[PDB]
């Protein structure tokens, strides 16, 4: 056993009653002491350590081309003197197994902290030195940190894509099924996980080519899906990770769901393909009534009105598909199908909610598309057209395929600079710049939305951690009201961004004339709505930052109707997996699930304490089963109202609690105008 | 009021052979004389036996005829236990330390020994022997069930043991304190059956009652001594055995609820130290908040 | 050829009572019509009474018989099944879901049930009719065996796997599931040891047995019909309960190695839901021709 | 039980210890006149049943157009004067069943036999009534029969594709392996087998863009390709077939063929997908040396060579294969991998054996491309160029991907009629018109071989029901023979018919210059040798006939010198399956697999004896495994070395016979110079 991970797991040890938080400190510095100095490869100055990166395919040429070497070392120079130094083993840790730079024979260390920092700010920089430094500040001081694909791959020549959200819309063919295949692989080959619409695919027993009961449905899609993410496994590094998304109306929608049943067969069930349920206001209300409910054939529906039954919107449509004899129909009772959506969600923690109606009622851009699925972690939620690929040498008919870029701020880095406005906009340039930078030759449609939408997702991190270190309960009204504040100025500077970048480049994003943005509507409740901290406990908080009143934000809607906005969609909250451990942070705007975490790693055992955990803050650092979770429903919406795209939000049960406690929360999570539901984590 | 609680400590004793990696003895094993692996193997053999006719034969005929659901629950788990776990662990132990030639000479060897024969031929005939609703003939069936389970399972046990306590072929032992612990409260229970029918009795039946489980004893006993002479002569250890023997015969008796037989002796140190989620309904006034 | 193959699949399918919490189905049992309760209490009761006779007479006497100590272990396990596991099981989902005097009434009625009586005592007709070294009878036995665990019990089985396909008494209906499991080995295992007995026989005895076994199908399938309207006409399901019971008995010939009786028909799609050549090296010169 | 059913069942109830053959022809009466004549639709005349099946989509109406009525009611007329007659109820069952022409509904019969041959034949002729007629003559004869494409689909609205069987090359990307499986998807959907060559894809362990030990190797492919294929199920009412040929020396070869083990895991075993094993005569060679051998990863050839290991001869390059320490390769017993071949063979009847150096020995195509692999029935052995499929945005470079149209000659009523010659020409017409109007839109590779190579497979069937009605013993050496005149006959018109369309076209098949067709190469063996019958009782047979003579292919290979040949290949013999239950023949060239066969059809049981079987020549219907397999191997080779393509040659082999049987069974076929063995059936 090595001396740091003594030194780690001492900390379960109580001295006088209470852990030793403070050895883990130590154990940093023996893990730098014993490992990190000792295989990290030294050169004698940076240019021999660019140089060898650069002709060993480490780096690119081209983005270190666009400086001169004074202003590398300049900007290398910026990120060594805050002398960062990691608070916990875990973030060190998880830094130099995952993102540090290693040789080919991964044995040494080629890359620290802030050589990584350097390499990406340079990259984000595309040629200016005093913006190189200032991301290099920005990220140094831990106030932004872009997501595992830019912050692992930026500036590598052996990498993948910087983008690892793609959304796929899979039109009723065998043609486009086939394609949706492809480019699931091409994209699970680039290291992206991958989410695709199914609800556009005819159901179960449907006709091909006027042949009756030819049609295998949705989860015949789902086994190819599920083969093609098997093999496109990051040439075998990581499990393909892949996503479907059904309509709850689709009549699939059972079957759909028998994929994750533990007693489904092998020819049904499908094991490396996330499923997600996309159920609109309609099957609330016909479940909240009890009246029994109908799942359409999707072929019979666009047969009789020549659009595709997610098309359209399901509350005007029920009645007439209902009453429309050419439109084939089956008898659900929708109680039932949402007490197997609990049953489910307990057993695996499938699917994946999205309440249409709560991500369209506030949709910027529906006259471009309404938002009909969510990616692979629940939380992208964008306008998608669906591409008609039609045969071989026939001209293909590209629509929009969501990949949103990701970056989040660390809320309490960002807070305890003071520097909401300089983050954000710093964050925006940066996803903008990745967006910009991002060029696939496999998806069609996903790079046509992504030249057109120029869609970026900005999110934050460390909110139960800035919470807990401030003497605020996660479920307390204070916690809401920071959160309603902070990121209210967060979608405040991410507008003003969006629209200063659409004036300084003199475009915006592909059809904003026919947004909320353009007509001003988006701003309603933000120039009608005053948005500062009810409590002075969180006025004292934002203490030092100008807050924007409704005055601000009348400019900015003014400034926007003038100069339009570059992105289409700006905020959305992942769950930041592995980048939170390096940023010294609780993931995502999530609870956290432990105080301290226990880990294997190899045959050692290693334990992390949530970030500036101690005796003081141990009854604010409240587990997330142990909370209630209407109370952290209520902050996912005061969190929402302000973002554009969706929230991770996982739920967080106890055994205890049964399948009627899980429909009572994403009922009342429909209610308080949740988007998105991620997972049901049982403990 | 015990089979309740009997239930519960049968089922919740469950085990699998399988559950113990046997691979680790094999060099404690190679590292025996000829003579010990001789005695151990035949030893194991005769246990092999004993526990097929008391599954095979035993546990279900007493099953048979003792009268309530979870009283027969109990006789059939441990039925259960004596073929389907224990006679089979041996088997797992023999494919692992021995190669097939060998495997087949001690089954063969069981077939001719002349002392094993004779105690199968007693117990198993008084097994069935058994007559529906005579509650003597069954009595007399138990008292032999007993006798097996508590008294002449331990000429065999002791070798195991033996090496156990030594720090030798200690996953073999493992399976064998897991058969032992078993055997312990199965006669315990069938001793429990057994006096419910005695205490029925009147004073001249019980009499003769303890005259037939008194006569059994030695008749079996003066069988087991041959047996365990001419086992362990070759490995020195007649003498200890038939002490360990002894002791577990008064075990027996005091199952049935009779006084110790034979005189306190000093067992060898080394053999002592071998010892879905629930599911609600959603109601109309959980989609109102 | 398949013993050891079973006894792994057996024993590895090993479960208790315990492990399922059963409360959590009185929040959908609330939710049920008088009609859906009396019918699932009667089905329940009726599964209860015949899976008694499996484990009291059934898997023992058919493990008397049989010869082969691997096979009497294997049939004993079965038997450890019937009484140790599924008959708690069942007293368990009961004592949850009714009052002691509601479940006293319930198994009086099914106790008295013509269609409930007439099938039991059939099956235990047949087995009380085995005879010392006879294996005609022991395999008429054995078919009356087979038609219990693979046909008879699934009348019953289909209203738990309706509900449970439905989300709808999730606990129990796990339960249900893992007891069906059980009975759908024991049923393909005691139809080999049939099939080896058939296969021992003339043509003339052969075609002998198969009558016998189509006339007791045909009886058994008659009273079934009436068994399936007596409890399944209050809520509506015969039809479909009907398909379900021709589709297990198919299932149930099969495993006597016998032609399928009735055409196939789909099945009730929310049950559904709840549901060598000898190698010889080259020898040089094979090449060469 | 109907009427039919019983007098067929007649047929085994002995009457004076002799099989009542005779019944059944009563059956097939009833049948008649108790169920086809009262299901069948009829019509006014002619014009009403043509205008209801036009009007109604049975038909196409663009074939028909090409005739004025008066010329189909005289086709029409031609097709019923010959009052043809099924002499067995099967027959009659098998096309009323099978290929006749039902309503939507399937409870009526619009096609009769004479309808159906005569819309075949209309559709063949391309507006030609005199040829329409010689068609009706040659099919109501049963001289011909089109393939169970051809033949069900020609003429109809609602028909599939007419080639039966389409063989794709697969190429060493994931863009390759994705478009292979769209291309497998759309061709299953057409109805066709599809089989693909995986000998170029690389290896498990092998690097994808220097990152090494990445791959899944083939069988992850054939995982997918098994999905795309259960998934394409011809609507589901046929079972999607496809198959996966692979070079022995590829390094998966092992894996390849665990994927037909009965033990094997299921996230190895495919069950869908037929595999099949190209062994070149190096394989042969080392395993009869006893020399341990080496398979080899088909990436690093590649790289070191720039060219694929199956793209290249293995004879000569083997040994630079072992020698060059920049090829990475394992070792292998070539011994044990024949035994398991072997033994895979009796358990499954799987792989398909192709002996690559005996197709390409004789190939007349190898300036092209060699013979890398084969069809589903493994008899299609034609040159195919690999695709490169591309990037989206960039072209793609199409290659040549084989497929042909299969039609049989009925030895018997070909030689019965003395129309060798006739029926040889017009069926190549016959497939030149399939092929002609064959055009698939979504398999540019198939779409340009059909195109460039001309490739057509014509047939054979009923040679054992010749054999054993004209008393000659299948095994013996008159019916070898026979098969060495008939299959020389059928040669030579096959070459001399595919001469005159080139004369007659004024083209040839692309790069038909450097093929041995164009050197006279071809017909040195034909030049040189007669093949006239060597015995009386054949001579006998062939009378009426003028058998070619070495002046005649002389003469034909100074008129192939001149004008050229219109098809790259001619003759492949196919199993003939279920069509040769209408024509009254045995299937294909193979010997029969029983006398009487009893097959189960809904709840009634139907016994079919073989064609002619009868008292006086019921051992002349040996059944095949009762035969000497190196004798039907000798068969099989004569025949063979007057098919430009494949046999599928179905190995019948008894339970008692071992693996050691087995192996010198292929091997003794390896050196008669049999190209492909079809399956291991085991009695
Ligand atoms: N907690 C830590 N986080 C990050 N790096 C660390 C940490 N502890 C030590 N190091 C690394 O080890 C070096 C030694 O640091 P130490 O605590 O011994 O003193 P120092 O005054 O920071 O040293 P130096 O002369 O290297 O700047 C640091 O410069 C840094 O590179
Ligand atoms: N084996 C058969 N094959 C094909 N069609 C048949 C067969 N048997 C009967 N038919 C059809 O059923 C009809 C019944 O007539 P059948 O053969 O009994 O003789 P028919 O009335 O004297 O006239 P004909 O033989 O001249 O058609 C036939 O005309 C024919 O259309
Ligand atoms: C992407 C991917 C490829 N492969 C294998 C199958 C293909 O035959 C083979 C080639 O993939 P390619 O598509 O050719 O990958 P590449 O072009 O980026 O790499 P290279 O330059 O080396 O050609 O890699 C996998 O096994 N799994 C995967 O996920
Ligand atoms: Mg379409
Ligand atoms: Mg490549
Ligand atoms: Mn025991
Ligand atoms: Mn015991
Ligand atoms: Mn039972
Ligand atoms: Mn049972």
């Amino acid at each position: 056993v090595p001396k740091w991970i003594q030194l780690n797991n001492e900390i379960m040890i109580q001295k006088d009653g209470k852990f030793q938080f403070d050895k883990d400190k130590e154990a940093v510095h023996s893990y730098f002491v014993d490992y990190i100095n000792q295989n990290t490869v030294f050169f004698h100055n940076l240019k021999e350590k660019l140089d060898y990166l650069v002709e060993n395919q480490y780096y690119e040429e081209e983005f270190l081309s666009l400086y001169s070497f004074e202003d590398i070392k300049e900007v290398f120079k910026t990120a060594y003197a805050k002398k960062f130094r990691f608070p916990s083993f875990m973030s060190a840790f998880k830094f130099y197994n995952d993102y540090a730079l290693k040789t080919n024979d991964k044995k040494k260390i080629l890359e620290r902290y802030e050589d990584r920092i350097s390499i990406v700010a340079l990259f984000f920089a595309n040629g200016d030195t005093e913006k190189a430094k200032e991301y290099v500040n920005l990220m140094i001081n831990q106030e932004y940190q872009p997501s595992t694909p830019t912050f692992l791959n930026a500036g590598r020549k052996r990498r993948g894509e910087l983008v690892s959200c793609f959304l796929l819309e899979v039109n009723d063919s065998l043609n486009d099924i086939s394609r949706a295949i492809d480019i699931s692989m091409q994209l699970s080959k680039l290291g992206g996980g991958v989410s695709l619409n199914l609800s556009k695919l005819r159901a179960k027993g449907e006709a091909i080519k006027d042949v009756e009961n030819a049609t295998k449905g949705v989860v015949g899609v789902m086994k190819l899906l599920d083969n093609a993410f098997r093999y496109a496994d990051q040439m075998g590094q990581r499990q393909g990770s892949g996503a479907a998304y059904l309509n709850i109306f689709h009549r699939d929608i059972n079957d759909f769901l028998d994929t994750k049943k533990i007693s489904a067969d092998e020819d049904v069930r499908v094991k490396t393909l996330s499923i997600g349920v996309v159920i609109p206001d309609k099957f609330v209300e016909l479940a909240r009534e009890d009246k029994a409910a109908y799942v359409f054939y999707p072929h019979t529906i666009y047969k009789e009105y020549g659009q595709h039954m997610d098309e359209m919107d399901m509350n005007e449509m029920y009645d007439k598909f209902v009453d429309n004899p050419r439109v084939k129909k089956e008898k659900i009772n929708p109680r039932k199908l949402l007490e197997k959506l609990a049953m489910l969600r307990s057993e695996s923690g499938y699917p994946y909610i999205m309440f249409q109606d709560n991500v369209n009622k506030v949709h910027a851009n529906n006259h471009i598309s309404k938002v009909k699925f969510s990616n692979l972690c629940s939380e992208v939620l964008q306008a998608s057209q669906v591409s008609s690929y039609t045969d071989y040498d026939e001209e293909d008919e590209i629509g929009l395929d969501i990949s949103c870029n990701l970056g989040s701020l660390n809320i309490l880095n960002v807070m305890e600079h003071k520097s909401i406005e300089k983050t954000v906009k710093l964050a925006t340039d940066s996803l903008t710049h990745v967006s910009e930078t991002t060029d696939i030759r496999n998806a069609p449609a996903v790079r046509r939305a992504n030249k057109a939408m120029k869609s970026i997702g900005l999110g934050a991190m460390n909110l139960h951690g800035y919470l807990a270190q401030n003497g605020i309960a996660y479920e307390s009204p204070e916690a809401r009201d920071f959160a309603n504040t902070f990121f209210m100025m967060v979608n405040f500077y991410s507008i003003q961004r969006s629209a200063e970048i659409a004036k300084e480049k003199g475009e915006t994003f592909d059809q904003y004339e026919g947004s909320t943005y353009a007509t001003g509507e988006y701003f309603d409740k933000y120039v009608s709505t005053d948005f500062s901290p009810k409590y002075e406990k969180i006025a004292n908080l934002f203490e030092g930052m100008h807050i924007p009143t409704t005055e601000d934000w009348k400019k900015l809607k003014a400034f926007v109707a003038e100069h339009g906005m570059y992105h289409s969609y700006r905020l959305c909250i992942a769950p930041t997996g592995s980048i939170s451990y390096v940023q010294s942070s609780t993931a995502s705007v999530m609870p956290i699930m432990e105080r301290i975490e226990e880990r294997t790693y190899g045959n050692s055992k290693t334990y992390y304490p949530m970030p500036g955990l101690a005796s003081n803050n141990w009854f604010f650092y409240k587990e997330a089963y142990d909370m209630d979770m209407f109370k952290v429903v209520d902050m996912i919406a005061t969190i929402q109202q302000h973002i554009d795209q969706g929230i991770s939000f996982t739920l967080f049960l106890k055994d205890t609690m049964t399948t009627r406690d899980l429909n009572r929360i994403d009922l009342y999570a429909h209610h308080r105008g949740i988007k998105t539901i991620y997972y049901a984590r049982t403990k | 009021d015990f089979t309740q609680m009997f239930y519960n400590q049968n089922v919740k004793q469950f085990w699998l052979p399988e559950e113990i990696a046997l691979n680790g003895d094999l060099l404690t094993w190679k590292y025996l004389g000829k003579n010990e692996q001789d005695t151990y193997m035949k030893v194991l053999a005769g246990l092999t036996l004993l526990d097929t006719e008391q599954g095979n034969t035993g546990m279900p005929i007493v099953a048979e005829h003792v009268d309530g659901h979870q009283r027969k629950a109990v006789l059939n788990f441990m039925a259960m236990m004596e073929n389907a776990v224990h006679a089979k662990s041996y088997s797992n132990i023999f494919m692992t330390l021995a190669p097939t030639e060998t495997i087949n000479e001690v089954f063969e060897w069981v077939k001719q020994n002349k002392y094993l024969q004779k105690k199968a031929q007693m117990i198993v005939g008084l097994y069935k022997a058994i007559q529906k609703d005579d509650e003597i003939s069954l009595f007399k069936a138990m008292v032999a069930s007993v006798y097996l389970e508590s008294f002449l399972f331990y000429s065999g046990f002791y070798y195991p043991l033996y090496f156990y306590g030594q720090g030798k072929l200690m996953q073999s032992g493992e399976i064998i304190n897991l058969i032992l612990r078993d055997e312990a409260i199965h006669g315990v229970y069938v001793g429990l059956l057994a006096q419910e029918i005695y205490n029925k009795q009147t004073e001249e039946k019980k009499a003769e009652l303890r005259e037939f489980a008194i006569d059994l004893l030695n008749q079996l006993y003066e069988n087991e001594l041959e047996y365990t002479e001419d086992l362990y002569d070759q490995v020195g250890l007649s003498h200890d055995v038939k002490k360990f023997i002894r002791y577990n015969a008064n075990k027996a008796l005091m199952n049935l609820g009779f006084d110790p037989y034979f005189e306190e002796e000093d067992i060898n140190p080394i053999v002592l130290n071998g010892l879905k989620a629930t599911v609600e309904p959603l109601k109309d006034d959980d989609f109102y908040f």
